[PDB]
């Protein structure tokens, strides 16, 4: 099939990665989890800020073009 | 000739805090010939913002005995290279090291074995 499925469609799937307009409906931060949205999750593209619980402990980042290119 | 940002920074024996004075500038340090210990020349020179306190260029040898580092000397600012005289030439560097930023990083730099090997072997050995 193609239209209703094309199989095995639930993944993990990561902040800042390749994310269209169909598949960010289906988006949902767990809200029994750290980061989540200041407001609420916009469900479409665009720049969205998650609010963090507790910075002290250390997470998993990503290092941005700006630290490393001055 | 190894060369890197610095600013000028104030010094401190009151309660050994510290409190730079921002600058712009830039490091020249020479590698030399002088002894087989210590006597490294710290020279510095601005190169921009001339507000604040400045200090025209004057050589500073690596004492050993009376020369110590430590990066943190108060935990408001971190990058510190500081050069112990008992105030008989005493005056504090304040890097400014383009890796991260020029904003103060506790624990020096971002890329910290390269300055690591630096600041060590400055008090070890010399060329």
């Amino acid at each position: 099939f193609y239209k209703n499925k094309y199989s095995s469609k639930p993944y993990k799937v990561d902040n800042m990665t390749r994310i269209l307009p169909q598949q960010s409906r289906y988006i949902s931060f767990i809200k029994d989890d750290r980061f989540v949205p200041v407001r609420k999750f916009k469900g479409n593209n665009g720049v969205v800020v998650l609010r963090d619980r507790e910075p002290k402990e250390p997470v998993a980042l990503i290092e941005t073009v700006r630290q490393m290119k001055d | 000739v190894i060369k890197f940002r610095a600013g000028v920074c104030e010094y401190n024996e009151d309660s050994r805090l510290c409190t730079p004075i921002p600058v712009q500038g830039e490091i020249e340090i020479k590698p030399n010939e002088e002894e087989e210990l210590g006597f490294w020349d710290f020279e510095w020179r601005p190169t921009e913002k001339p507000v604040g306190r400045e200090l025209d260029p004057i050589s500073l040898i690596l004492i050993p005995g009376e020369t110590m580092w430590v990066p943190i000397k108060s935990s408001k600012s971190g990058r510190i290279f500081a050069l112990v005289f008992s105030s008989n030439e005493r005056y504090f560097f304040w890097l400014q090291e383009k890796n991260s930023g020029n904003l103060p990083l506790n624990e020096l730099s971002a890329k910290d074995k390269e300055i690591y090997n630096k600041m060590i072997g400055v008090l070890n050995n010399s060329s």
